[PDB]
């Protein structure tokens, strides 16, 4: 839907993002630039211009690049909200 | 877009 969800099997995580509250750029959040091929988030469904919305709960729709970054490198089960527009 | 694309992999 225009916003989903993925379940990431945390435990590397095979994907690029690119934005920011900050560096916002073209794929005003934080997206998805590149997926690995047999990277677990190719794996999980993750697709390039998904603009990154929450992390484990924690929003990133308004949130630094490195911020960002952070919030996917520490989820502690993971799941991960995206805007496919 | 701005300026100063930046991209991190994880």
């Amino acid at each position: 839907g225009s916003v989903e969800e993925i379940r990431l099997p945390r435990a590397p995580l095979g994907l690029s993002i690119v934005g920011g509250s900050d560096h916002s750029s073209h794929p005003p959040g934080v997206f998805i630039s590149k997926v690995l091929p047999r990277g677990l988030a190719a794996r999980s469904g993750l697709r390039v211009g998904d603009r990154i919305l929450a992390v484990n709960g924690q929003d990133v729709r308004d949130a630094t690049h490195q911020e960002a970054v952070s919030a996917l490198l520490r989820p502690c089960e993971l799941s991960l909200l995206v805007r496919r527009d | 877009t701005s300026r100063q694309a930046t991209e991190s992999t994880v």
